[PDB]
């Protein structure tokens, strides 16, 4: 046990910074996504201004 | 992207909040301009009248 311990410790951290990279990564559209919207926003509202 | 994104949500605020005190001034514009367009049909009226 004391061998297989430490590899799945190992495996729990690869998985658990894969969960981490695909939240970042949704993060990262999301947060972009809100970026353009708000970008296309500000135009508009320049525009009306 | 959270400094772009802070920094554009403060541009569009503050623009927005251009935008509302234009439209205060807008609705008084609409608000005194009523009053003078009240004023001017009774003098087209008077003066018909007269």
């Amino acid at each position: 046990m004391e061998g297989k311990w430490i590899t799945d410790q190992l495996r729990w951290k690869i998985m658990s910074c894969k969960m981490r990279i695909e939240q970042l990564k949704q993060t990262i559209c999301k947060g972009n996504e809100e970026m353009e919207k708000n970008s296309e926003g500000l135009l508009k509202t320049k525009e009306k201004n | 992207v959270e400094k772009n994104r802070k920094i554009v949500a403060e541009n569009l605020e503050k623009v927005q909040a251009e935008a509302e005190r234009l439209d205060q001034e807008e609705a008084q514009y609409q608000r005194e301009y009523s009053e003078f367009k009240r004023q001017q049909l009774e003098l087209d009226d008077e003066l018909k009248s007269v």
